[PDB]
C-alpha cells in the first residue's frame, strides 16, 4: 500500500483498486460472451460449408448422372431432328454449369468470411491471453490488501459501496 | 378563426334536406336510363373528375344533362349518398363495383376507404380474384397483400377457379416468389401444369416462360436425404437456416421448405423489465430460440390456438389503463412476424379458451363471473365471413377451465366434471366426471385420447373418447408442466422452480422417457402464466437475438 | 432453499423452525 497509514487516504487508493477490478470483470464476462458467439458461429459456418461440400458433390453426381443418360435414353431424343425435347436434360446441363461456378463463388465467399472473423477473433483473442495474467495478480494484490488496509477501519458495506460505484 | 364545425355540419344537414327535395339543381346526371338531378359544386367537391369537366369552361359546363356510361347506377347513388353526408357503406358484395366506380370518378376519400377495407378484406377464398383485382386496376398496396396472402396459402389456393384464369404476369410474378408455402415443388409443379392446361389455344406461347420459372435443378431437402441424416441431434434444420440464406434464387429452397416445429411460448417473462410479458418460441429441432415481436399493443391475458392448418390467433386480454378489457382479434403473419387485427369479438374476455373446430375457432369462457346468463357465454368466429356467432353457452360458471378438439367436437374440463359440445347439435352433455378436483391444469388432445395434466402434485389423467372412461396412467416426472403434443407425440414441458426439460410418454407401456433436456444456456425463466402451443414457423426471416450468454459463473479461480 | 422454501412455507415459519 506505497507504505501509507492515513488510513483515510489508504482506504482511497482501495477504491480504485476496486475500480481497477470490477472494469476487468466486465470485459473479462465480455470477452467470454465475445468466444462462446465466435464458437457458435464457426459451428454453424462449419455446418454450412459441410453442406456446400456434400450439395457440390451430390451436384458432380447429377454431372455424371447426364452422362449416364448420354448412353441411356438420349437415344431417342437426339437423332429425331428436335431441340425443345432434350431441354430437359441439355437446358438444364448449361444452366447447372453455371450454378457450379457460382457455389464455388459463393463456397469462396465463405471461406474469406471464415478468415475475416477468424482475424478479428485472433485480434482479441491475444488480448484475452495477456489480459489474464495482469487480471490475476491485481487480484492477487487486492487479496493481499484486504488481508491488511481492510483492517485499519472500514466496514463491509463500505466496500460493498465502493465496489457498487 | 378558421372553418367552424358547428356550422359545417348544420350546412351539410341543409344541403342534405335540399337535396332530397330536389332544390337548385343544376346538373341531371343520366346513367343507363336513369336520371339523378344534382348540384354541380358537390360533385366538383367530391370527385376531381367532375371537377375537370365542369372547370374545362365548355358545354359539360353549359349542358344540364351530362350521360356517363360504364357506371352502375348503385355505385353513383352511394358516391353522391356519400357526397351529402360522409357515411360509406361498404359490404363484401358490391365493394368491388363500387371501387372501380370510384377510380372512375377520382373520389380520394372513397378509393382509401375502400382500399383499406379491401385491405382488412383479404381471406383465403377471394385473395386469388382480389390480386387481379388490384392488378387489373393498379392498386399496389392490395396487390402486396393479396401477393402475401396467396404465397401464405398457395397449396390451399391453387385449386380455386381465380387461379387458372390469371394473366401472364401475375403467374411469373407468384412463381418467381421464394415465398410460396409448399412442402415440395412437385405442387408448384402441377399448379403450373394445370394452369397452362387450362387455356392451351392462348398459353402455348407462354409454355418456356412457364418452365423457365419452376425451379427443376433445386433438389432442396431430398439431397440430404440422400447422404444421410448423420448430424448433431436433429441439425436438418441448422441447414435450412444456413444454406436457403445463400443462394442465387433460382436454386432456392421456397419460404415452405424452411418452416419448422417450434414451441410458442406466448406471454413468457422476460428479464427485459419493459416487455415483463414477451413472448418466445424455442425450436426442439434446432435448439435455438427466436424473439417474436407477439405483442400487437402490450397487452397480456390474451389465449393462443393453432388450427391444422398451423394458424395463430390471440383474442381476449387487457391493455393496461391509459387495465381495460378489450375483444382485439389478431392473427400472426409467419413471414413478416407482425399480428394484424380482425374484427372484434362480441364480449370482453380475459384468457379465452380458443380451439379449432370444424374450421371454426371457438371463445369458451375465459372471464370474470358477472351475471348469471351473462356469464358462461360461448362465441365462434368465421374465418371468410370476418363475423361472431353466438353458440350454446356453458352450463356452468368454471374457472382455469382447459378446452380440447377431437374428432371435430369440443370438449371442455373443470374441477370434476365435464361437458361436451356438438356444432351439429349446438348443446352441451355432462360425460364421465373425473375422480380428482383440480384446478389450472393444462390439456392437449393426442389421437384418440384427452390427457389431463395438472392440479396446482400432478397427475397424468387419460380419458377415452371413444369409451368414455377415465383412466390413470401415472405422475409427471418431477412443478410448472405444459402437455403439447409435437412430432406426432405427447409430450409435457415442464418448469421445476428454474430448470427447463421435455419428457417423452409411451401411450403402450404407460411410461414417461426423458426426450430433451433444455439447458440454461438461452431459454431463461419464462414464469408461470404463460401459455403454450406447438406450430411451424419460418426461422429463416422470424426474428435473431440471443439476449443469453450461454456460459456464466466463471471457474478461473 | 431454492426448492422447497417457495412451495407454501412462510419465512416466519422458517425462523420459527431455526429457532427451537
Amino acid at each position: 500500500v506505497v507504505k501509507e497509514d492515513n488510513i483515510e487516504a489508504v482506504g482511497k487508493k482501495l477504491h480504485e483498486y476496486n475500480t481497477q477490478f470490477q472494469e476487468k470483470s466486465r470485459e473479462y464476462d465480455r470477452l467470454y460472451e465475445e468466444y462462446t458467439r465466435t464458437s457458435q458461429e464457426i459451428q454453424m459456418k462449419r455446418t454450412a460449408i459441410e453442406a456446400f461440400n456434400e450439395t457440390i458433390k451430390i451436384f458432380e453426381e447429377q454431372c455424371q448422372t447426364q452422362e449416364r443418360y448420354s448412353k441411356e435414353y438420349i437415344e431417342k431424343f437426339k437423332r429425331e431432328g428436335n431441340e425443345k425435347e432434350i431441354q430437359r436434360i441439355m437446358h438444364n446441363y448449361d444452366k447447372l454449369k453455371s450454378r457450379i461456378s457460382e457455389i464455388i463463388d459463393s463456397r469462396r465467399r465463405l471461406e474469406e468470411d471464415l478468415k475475416k472473423q477468424a482475424a478479428e477473433y485472433r485480434e482479441i483473442d491475444k488480448r484475452m491471453n495477456s489480459i489474464k495474467p495482469d487480471l490475476i495478480q491485481l487480484r492477487k494484490t487486492r487479496d493481499q490488501y484486504l488481508m491488511w488496509l481492510t483492517q485499519k477501519g472500514v466496514r463491509q458495506k463500505k466496500l460493498n459501496e465502493w465496489l457498487g460505484n | 378563426r378558421q372553418i367552424n364545425t358547428e356550422y359545417a355540419v348544420s350546412l351539410l344537414e341543409q344541403l342534405k334536406l335540399f337535396y332530397e327535395q330536389q332544390l337548385f339543381t343544376d346538373i341531371v346526371l343520366i346513367v343507363e336510363g336513369t336520371e339523378f338531378p344534382c348540384h354541380k359544386m358537390v360533385l366538383a367537391t367530391c370527385s376531381s373528375y367532375f371537377r375537370a369537366m365542369f372547370m374545362s369552361g365548355l358545354s359539360e359546363s353549359k349542358q344540364t344533362h351530362v350521360h356517363l356510361r360504364n357506371v352502375d347506377a348503385a355505385t353513383l347513388q352511394i358516391i353522391i349518398t356519400y357526397a351529402y353526408t360522409g357515411n360509406l357503406a361498404m359490404n363484401d358484395s358490391t365493394v368491388e363495383q363500387l371501387y372501380e366506380t370510384a377510380c372512375f370518378l377520382q373520389v380520394e376519400d372513397v378509393l382509401q376507404r375502400c382500399r383499406e377495407y379491401l385491405i382488412k378484406k383479404i381471406n383465403a377464398e377471394n385473395c386469388v380474384r382480389l390480386l387481379s383485382f388490384a392488378d387489373l386496376f393498379s392498386c399496389e398496396e392490395l396487390k402486396q397483400s393479396a401477393k402475401r396472402m396467396v404465397e401464405h396459402k398457395f397449396t390451399a389456393v391453387y385449386h380455386q377457379d381465380a387461379f387458372m384464369q390469371l394473366s401472364h404476369d401475375l403467374l411469373i410474378d407468384i412463381l418467381s416468389s421464394d415465398n410460396l408455402n409448399v412442402e415440395k415443388e412437385e405442387t408448384v409443379r402441377e399448379a403450373a401444369m394445370l394452369w397452362l392446361e387450362y387455356n392451351t389455344e392462348s398459353r402455348s406461347q407462354y409454355l418456356s416462360s412457364v418452365l423457365s420459372q419452376i425451379r427443376i435443378d433445386a433438389l432442396s431437402e431430398v439431397t440430404q436425404r440422400a447422404w444421410f441424416q448423420g448430424l448433431p441431434p436433429n441439425d436438418k434444420s441448422v441447414v435450412v437456416q444456413g444454406l436457403y440464406k445463400d443462394m442465387p434464387k433460382f436454386f432456392k429452397p421456397r419460404l415452405g421448405m424452411t418452416k419448422e416445429e417450434m414451441m410458442i411460448f406466448i406471454e413468457a417473462s422476460s428479464e427485459n423489465p419493459c416487455s415483463l410479458y414477451s413472448s418466445v418460441c424455442y425450436s426442439p429441432q434446432a435448439e435455438k430460440v427466436y424473439k417474436l415481436c407477439s405483442p400487437p399493443a402490450d397487452l397480456h391475458k390474451v389465449g393462443t390456438v393453432v388450427t391444422p392448418d398451423n394458424d395463430i390467433y390471440i383474442a381476449g386480454g387487457q391493455v393496461p389503463l391509459k387495465f381495460r378489457t378489450v375483444n382485439c382479434f389478431y392473427w400472426f403473419d409467419a413471414q413478416q412476424n407482425t399480428w394484424f387485427p380482425k374484427t372484434p369479438m362480441l364480449f370482453v374476455r380475459i384468457k379465452p379458451s380458443l380451439v379449432c373446430c370444424e374450421g371454426y375457432i371457438y371463445a369458451i369462457g375465459g372471464d370474470s363471473v358477472g351475471g348469471e346468463l351473462n356469464r358462461r357465454t360461448v362465441e365462434r368466429y368465421d374465418t371468410e365471413k370476418d363475423e361472431w356467432t353466438m353458440v350454446s353457452p356453458l352450463p356452468c360458471a368454471w374457472q382455469w377451465s382447459a378446452a380440447v378438439v377431437v374428432h371435430d367436437c369440443i370438449y371442455v374440463m373443470t374441477l370434476n366434471l365435464m361437458y361436451c359440445y356438438f356444432p351439429r347439435s349446438d348443446s352441451w352433455v355432462e360425460m364421465a366426471m373425473r375422480q380428482t378436483s383440480r384446478s389450472f391444469a393444462s390439456a392437449a388432445a393426442f389421437g384418440d385420447k384427452i390427457f389431463y395434466i395438472g392440479g396446482l402434485s400432478v397427475t397424468v389423467e387419460i380419458y377415452d373418447v371413444n369409451k368414455n372412461e377415465w383412466k390413470m396412467a401415472a405422475n409427471i416426472p418431477a412443478p410448472c408442466v405444459r402437455a403439447v403434443v409435437i412430432s406426432n407425440s405427447l409430450c409435457v414441458f415442464m418448469r421445476e422452480t428454474a430448470k427447463y426439460v421435455t419428457y417423452q410418454y409411451d401411450l403402450e407401456l404407460d411410461r414417461w422417457s426423458l426426450r430433451q433436456h433444455i439447458s440454461e444456456r438461452v431459454l431463461w425463466d419464462l414464469g408461470r402464466d404463460f401459455r403454450c402451443t406447438v406450430g411451424k414457423l419460418y426461422p429463416s426471416c422470424l426474428e435473431e437475438s440471443p439476449w443469453k450468454p450461454p456460459t456464466y459463473l466463471f471457474s478461473t479461480d
